[PDB]
RNA sequence: UGGUAUGUUC
RNA sequence: ACUUUGCUCGUUCCCGUUAUGGGAAAAAUUUUGGAAGGUCUUGGUAGGAACGGGUGGAUCUUAUAAUUUUUGAUUUAU
RNA sequence: UUGGGGCCCUUUGUUUCUUCUGCCUGGAGAAGUUUGACACCAAAUUCAAAUUGGUGUUAGGGGAGCUGGGGCCUUUCAAAA
RNA sequence: AUACUUACCUUAAGAUAUCAGAGGAAAGUCCUACUGAUCAAACAUGCGCUUCCAAUAGUAGAAGGACGUUAAGCAUUUAUCAUUGAACUAUAAUUGUUCAUUGAAGUCAUUGAUGCAAACUCCUUGGUCACACACACAUACGGCGCGGAAGGCGUG
């Protein structure tokens, strides 16, 4: 529990280690995204390209790559004065996790 | 793996390395790392701008090279051999 | 050119290969080998680039083209794969697969021929 | 890992450019294996402003560390 | 669970990798290795332009796209059609699947539901 | 409506897409359709595939006739005038000077021009079923 | 129970 | 579905009769599998099998998403 | 066996499988073919030879046997109708 | 070559196709020259499969180069910063202009760089194969000579 937190990952067993790993995802920073995924909730994702994401998580992952049904992506384009609004809505969409920078839950 | 002991071989032959940040430095290879430090011996040295000046030594951190370009020969080099049969190795 | 379709970079020995960097360069070369991290070794690579001012006439609007571009020669380089972006394969080996065949054969019947000398000499 | 080859540049004066555009002169102290560099009286080089008595370089940021000495 | 083993399942499906340039993959999408190396085969490389008229595009990747040496020379727009790419994994922002292939199928990882049976 | 006749053209282009283009290059270069591969070109059944007159070419693989290959023209005068751009100086398709002059029978497609000008068509199918004999 | 390396003797 | 019963039709043979019934089975036909032989072609012709290990190299998983390559500072931005 | 015609010889170290003999009024002769032979490289003993350490070469075509595979035909056997 | 002397080392683990079914040492493990189905590799072997394979009836041509010449081509555009003195225009602390002095750096180039375009010369590469010098074709074109190169698909 918490001392195979605290052991260094060189040290443990692998049952220790994909016990730390479902013991992360259940209690943990990424146990957010896991309420998400069963709870069945939209999440909205942020990207570090500056678009937006708005879908509902099927699977997700260790490096926070996620699949995602209805996905729909906002994003804005400005070149001086200039702004537009753009929207996109993809089906089923594979989400690298390195892009991301916040993920919130939907209420 | 092959590239970086390819980078091995090329010590003492004048190499020629591009860094990440556009800079081009030609000069013998001193020493050479598996992590590719590099450590080039009077080499000239050209700016991304390009200006070029000569330096004595210089090591840079194998991190941020682009590419290196190694002697012309060195594609006779054994270790690109694909057909090969070793000795039996010792205990 | 036709590349067949289960043809990992493993199968591409030899072939004539067309690497693209993150700043917009592109590397032809003979492929010589390559590693876990992506780092090629490529024979004869040119580099080529598009200047600045040749770049507005790829921009969306004559029917074809027409790009002067800068290249350089270098030779027997390797390549670090952090900056590798994808490969494209250009031209097929100087050797046919069959012709191929015959010199690997050839190549394994004189290295098992050097190693039973090897031995042999060490006994006396 | 493996510790980096700069037995030899010790208590020598030292010019590495940190990141692309500074230039960081000082007297080597020592080193790191992701070759962190802790060097005593250094100045940034453009009216070149010194920096501290002792300061460490992050190794991520240094591009490349020619000697200006004898070696 | 790793989603990289999902995605070696796909293996003969019409798919478009969405590159951290902005450009953009459309192809029959062959092996997937263990680093998100994509190997896809009938592919046509596309820069999509921003739809506003004074903002301009990625210029690196135009450079990217020319240099690929799949351009058609009479063609309007950057598209680039060429038999063979090969994608190195960081590249890679996102992976637009297929409508038609069902998830609850492909998204069972046979490990964890092999230890899971087994434990 | 007349057909050229072309004797001495290579035989080794193969497929009909490319050796139409590659020809229709020596013929007209920087023509539309041979400095734009990858366009359809037209099939003009019972569009003209170059302008100065030039509506199909038509080849065979059959092995009695090789390097021939038939060019039709919109009209008849147009037929006379393709000879006169030679001016007595022989066209060259690759490393070979092409030979050409009006054919001994009119194309079929030209047939078809000069009638709008189906029973030419029963005929013909009823040759081929007594040449199938 | 080893390897590579070094230099001396014959 | 099994068992008994007469009636109607039926690939082939026989009989009662050529209305039709009874009996027998592919023994005539085809497709599928195998053996042998003929013909034509295409490839090989000095190594091969079995056993073995403190044997080399590939691929895969885990350490490994924490500064030196793949889990983002190169869409030039406010 | 001899003669004639055509084409080829840049085969450039004049057939390039090796050695030795040899050739343009010619295309030839002898010996050899993988635990072997041949070519070449480097040294130092104070020329050469000697040895030790290396890199290569040992081929192309046709035939007889022996054998792997396909297509088509014949016979025989079994299950389907 | 031997031998002797030192000096430097003497290690990440684990694995070898998957799923299902029968058997052996209620849960799982292991195994089966066991059995199905899928996958992958090699080797044979085929497809009326698809693309490509250069004049000699001629002095050519195709593909790719040149880090080749014309060539100083033709058209644009570039060649420091601070301090002080002097004249100078001026709405002006003297902003503008010219000459000299001290200090600081400073890739070479200006016959360069950049934009455009054309001629010429030359290198590498290829079945420079066989039969032909032929009146074809709407279902548009016997893809009904032998090889070779490269892929696609199928069987064993």
């Amino acid at each position: 529990s918490s001392q195979i937190i605290d052991r260094p990952k060189h040290e443990l067993s692998r049952a220790e280690l994909e016990e730390l790993e479902e013991f992360e995802f259940k209690h943990g920073p990424m146990s957010l995204i896991n309420d998400a995924m069963v709870t069945r909730t939209p999440v909205i994702i942020s990207l570090r390209n500056n678009h937006k994401i708005i879908a509902r998580v099927k699977a997700f992952d260790r490096h926070c790559n996620m699949v995602l049904e209805n996905v729909k992506e906002l994003w804005t384009e400005k070149k001086g004065k200039n702004v537009i609004n753009r929207e996109r809505f993809i089906s089923k969409l594979f989400l690298r996790g390195d892009s991301v920078i916040v993920v919130l839950k939907t209420p | 793996g092959i590239p970086v002991k390819l980078l091995n071989e090329a010590q003492g032959h004048i190499v020629s390395l591009e860094l990440t940040t556009g800079a081009t430095y030609r000069g013998k290879l001193v020493e050479s790392e598996d992590s590719m430090n590099v450590q080039l011996r009077d080499v000239i040295a050209t700016e991304p701008q390009g200006a070029v000046t000569h330096m004595d030594q210089i090591f840079v951190r194998g991190s941020q090279i682009k590419f290196i370009v190694v002697p012309d020969l060195l594609k006779n080099a054994p270790l690109f051999k694909k057909n090969s049969s070793r000795p039996m190795p010792p205990i | 050119i036709q590349v067949a379709h289960s043809s990992r970079l493993a199968n591409l020995i030899d072939y004539k290969l067309r690497v693209l960097t993150q700043d917009g360069r592109v590397y032809i070369g003979q492929l010589m080998a390559f590693d876990k991290h992506m780092n090629l070794v490529l024979n004869e690579c040119i580099e080529e680039r598009v200047p600045k001012t040749q770049l507005d006439k790829l921009r969306p609007r004559g029917t074809t083209l027409n790009i002067k571009v800068e290249k350089r020669v270098l030779g027997l380089t390797i390549l670090r794969g952090e900056q590798i972006l994808s490969t494209v394969v250009e031209d097929k080996p100087l050797l046919s697969k069959k012709e191929r065949l015959v010199r690997d054969k050839k190549e394994k019947k004189q290295a098992q021929k050097q190693t039973k000398l090897r031995k042999e000499k060490e006994k006396k | 890992v493996s510790t980096p080859e700069l037995k030899k540049y010790m208590d020598k004066k030292i010019l590495l450019n940190i990141n692309g555009s500074r230039k960081v002169a000082g007297i080597l102290r020592g080193y790191d294996i992701f070759l962190n560099v802790v060097l005593d009286d250094a100045m940034e080089i453009n009216n070149n402003h010194q920096l501290g008595l002792q300061t460490v370089i992050r190794g991520n940021s240094i591009i490349s560390l020619e000697a200006l000495d004898a070696i | 669970m790793k989603l990289v083993n999902f995605l070696k399942k796909l293996r003969n499906e019409q798919v478009t990798i969405e590159l951290k340039n902005g450009t953009t993959v459309w192809g029959t999408l062959q092996s997937v290795s263990p680093q998100m190396n994509a190997i896809l085969t009938d592919v046509k490389l596309t820069l999509p332009q921003p739809r506003l008229n004074k903002l301009n595009s990625n210029g690196i990747a135009m450079a990217s796209l020319y240099l690929t040496g799949g351009q058609q020379p009479t063609a309007s727009d950057n598209i680039a059609s060429l038999q063979y790419i090969n994608i190195r994994g960081n590249t890679i922002r996102q992976i637009i699947l297929p409508d038609s292939l069902n998830l609850d199928s492909l998204l069972v990882d046979q490990k964890q539901l092999n230890s899971l049976r087994r434990s | 409506m007349s057909a050229l006749y072309f004797q001495n053209l290579p035989s080794r282009p193969a497929n009909k897409e490319n050796y139409t283009r590659l020809l229709l290059k020596h013929i007209n270069p920087n023509n539309k359709y041979a400095i734009n591969p990858s366009l359809p070109l037209p099939h003009n059944k019972l569009l003209l595939d170059d302008q100065m007159g030039l509506l199909e070419v038509s080849i065979s693989r059959s092995s009695k006739m090789t390097n021939q290959a038939f060019l039709t023209f919109v009209t008849q005068e147009e037929a006379d005038r393709f000879l006169e751009k030679y001016t007595t100086t022989a066209l060259k398709v690759q490393g070979r000077k092409v030979r050409m002059g009006k054919a001994r029978t009119n194309s079929l497609l030209g047939l078809s021009i000069e009638m709008q000008k189906y029973n030419l068509d029963i005929k013909k199918v009823l040759k081929a079923r007594k040449l199938k004999r």
